[PDB]
């Protein structure tokens, strides 16, 4: 057994949607995709869920940031400061 | 002029402080902590992996017993058995019918995947954090050097000597006990070398890959082969490395706090944005410009024109520059309210040049130090609309 | 029957507890903690050693200057000098008289002794203590196994499974910061890598022996050679490794507390007699003798005959054994007042056999459990005369 880099997986890109300190994400994979995040406060408040059924989800993003992992697609990151004027 | 500065630990954004040396012209900083890779002190305690019941071929004495001995193989399970009639290619071959004896033996051994696909425990201490700090300094305009955090280490790469930390935010996102797998790192209370219950994680526990000795609590129990046929019932828990790959927990690069990323590399935890770092630099005095050569800018005026109450450098402000000479003029807001994109502004003889910035207070009353000339750029700002992209440049939220 | 037992940490003496399993015959212990080697968690911070000013041979330009550059050698001291007339085998050789230039350069380098004769700093954490515990158990009569202290580790060497500690006496005789030299270990607040003042300890500070980089604050100051002759005045502090060998402090194997010895070996601190260890064993039930096979000894009598109020097993006591069968009978005083040399006594049909012991109370009122038969061996003891030899077997001093 060797450390080959398999030609490997990739899940379709997400639909990013803005709200006030909140990411609505209409999402639509090919296969069951383990999504997960890390609210970068010292309060981690992570989430995990395999997604195979297309699902609009939500994420209470904080002031300092959140990150977002659409499958083995690379991890995203997001500034959600205010939007409530 | 050894410019001490408390400094927030946050990776992807410069920290353009200002050198207020009494006597010569000030110089801006641009300190971008491009990385916060950690590399705690650790110890390889034991690799684990899934077993392989690589059965040695059983003995079959045809008429009478064959006592087994406890060979020193890891988890060497061996049990004599009688009452067989072993069908092997010619029907049976041993001519007795109860004195037909069969001695099954099986030991546990590292898989071939153990070398390569293997979890890996650690006792993790704190160690010492690092960074490839870029400073596009002053007029030097470049140094991208790897540094430490311990508050007496310089790194004379470029021309400047810089001392960092120790940081106050000692949260090692790694716990004391950690399991590691390929790239997914698990802050797991692995039981220990030498103990792991069969089926549970660490049923196989080898010190390293080379280590011929190990601990194999697999509950390997041989049973007698059936109805006078040659084979080896090995009844065994599939590994706690088999599970731990599909009934596991989530990875620390997906559950950590305070903003870290991970690698199976020196076991760093990159970019952990938390707390502050007391950083202090000894600039090369040659890089300074004497005060009598930069234009004096006073008798000026500053005002916002479209302040954006935001993260991206949306805040702007014209400045009625009132110079004496003409040239460059480093700039900074000593108040942390306003973070400015421009370190330096060019000046003709008393012109005007807008800069960009970002704030967090509706009424930004921040001083601006245009190369030894302070000014309040008071005003009012507007909220944006479009907030779903990576991390800010503002990082200055307070009471507003 | 998993015989938990609090147990004093003290090296060279057995601890002959007694297994009171309800149902079968009891069995004695003999637990001798032959060693208490410690091996804390540590880090090689920097070797130091005495420098060697291995001068590179100076330049001599005969008419005009030779500007020096700051080469990256450790503590690369170099200073141009003029005004020479260097006598070299033919009188002088450079025909000028003031334009004769001499560029002296000298850097610090590890001695050849640095590889071998070298102090060695450490940041020392606590780690995990060990022991080659002999138990000449029961009728097993032998196991000499290396164990741990962490209170879930077994060591199935022999037949018994034994769990030790964690000890309550966490005094690591090593301090946090330690210097080490050959065999003499010094719990010294070494300044640090990268800092050590010249002359003081750690003027040379190399990470390891191989490490070409180091820190050499030796205050190496070159001076001009005299009166037009070729040589290299290097004015330098002899090392803080030179001192630290004759104005040092004393070694931790000569100044430690609570009774330790030391080695430049895994950095253990052997035989640290302090506190207690909560030890618990799972005996092999096969080693037990069932209760209906050992003689019942009751209707007996015990009395001292010459009790020695002492350390060596000077206390003696006949016992009017009143047996049922004839054979062996393990013995122990469940009270810690009396420590007994004999684990086991042979018995004919109701004879008498003296044993040896040692106590600390003038009136030793200690129970004696002769294989499920208690008895008070009350009496009175006598002080000895002859107290200058190694350590006791009594170790039971209390209020008397």
């Amino acid at each position: 057994p060797v450390k080959a880099k398999c030609i490997a997986t990739l899940a379709p890109e997400p639909l990013v949607e803005h709200k006030h300190r909140t990411l609505i994400l209409h999402l639509h994979p090919d296969h069951p995709t383990l999504l997960t995040t890390r609210s970068l406060g010292s309060d981690a408040n992570p989430t995990r869920q395999w997604i195979e059924r297309p699902t609009t989800v939500n994420f209470t993003v904080t002031g300092e940031g959140l990150e977002y992992t659409w499958g083995n697609h690379p991890p995203k990151r997001v500034w959600a400061q205010e939007s409530g004027e | 002029y050894e410019h001490t500065a408390v400094m927030p630990n946050k990776v992807g954004i410069p920290y353009k402080a200002l050198v207020e040396r009494p006597g010569y012209a000030p110089v801006h900083l641009q300190i971008q902590l491009v990385n916060t890779r950690i590399i705690p002190s650790t110890n390889l305690e034991y690799i684990t992996c899934k077993y392989k019941t690589k059965v040695p071929s059983p003995v079959v004495k045809c008429c009478g017993a064959t006592q087994c001995t406890s060979k020193p193989h890891p988890d060497y399970q061996c049990q004599v058995f009688t009452g067989v009639y072993p069908f092997m290619w010619g029907g049976a071959y041993c001519f007795c019918d109860t004195e037909n004896t069969q001695m099954s033996e099986a030991y546990v051994e590292r898989s071939e995947e153990c070398s390569i696909d293997h979890a890996k425990a650690y006792k993790v201490h704190t160690g010492t954090v690092q960074a490839m700090v870029n400073i596009t300094y002053g007029s030097v305009s470049w140094r991208s050097a790897d540094v430490y955090v311990n508050g007496e280490t310089p790194a004379k790469i470029g021309d400047a000597k810089l001392i960092i930390g120790p940081l106050s935010s000692a949260w090692s996102p790694f716990d004391n006990k950690v399991v590691v797998y390929g790239h997914e790192v698990y802050n797991y209370d692995f039981p220990e070398y030498g103990t792991g219950k069969a089926g549970s994680f660490g049923d196989l526990q080898s010190r390293t890959s080379t280590s011929n000795d190990l601990y194999a609590n697999t509950n390997l129990k041989l049973q007698r082969p059936q109805a006078g046929i040659v084979h080896t019932p090995f009844t065994q828990a599939p590994s706690g490395f088999e599970r731990w790959k599909r009934d596991k927990g989530a990875p620390l690069n997906d559950v950590a706090p305070f903003g870290c990323s991970i690698a199976l590399e020196p076991l760093r935890a990159e970019n952990c944005a938390v707390g502050s770092i007391p950083i202090s630099i000894d600039i090369p005095d040659a890089a300074f410009t004497r005060i009598s050569e930069t234009p004096t800018v006073s008798d000026l005026e500053c005002k916002i024109t479209e302040c954006t109450y935001a993260s991206d450098f949306g805040g702007i402000a014209t400045v009625a520059y009132k110079s004496s000479k003409a040239g460059n003029c480093p700039i900074h807001s000593p108040s942390g309210v306003a973070v400015i994109k421009e370190n330096d502004v060019t000046l003709a003889e008393s012109g005007s040049f807008t800069f960009h910035f970002s704030t967090a207070n509706i009424h930004p009353a921040f001083k601006l130090q245009v190369c030894t000339s302070a000014v309040t750029c008071k005003g009012d700002c507007k909220p944006p609309k479009d907030h779903i992209v990576d991390y800010p440049a503002q990082h200055t939220e307070s009471f507003t």
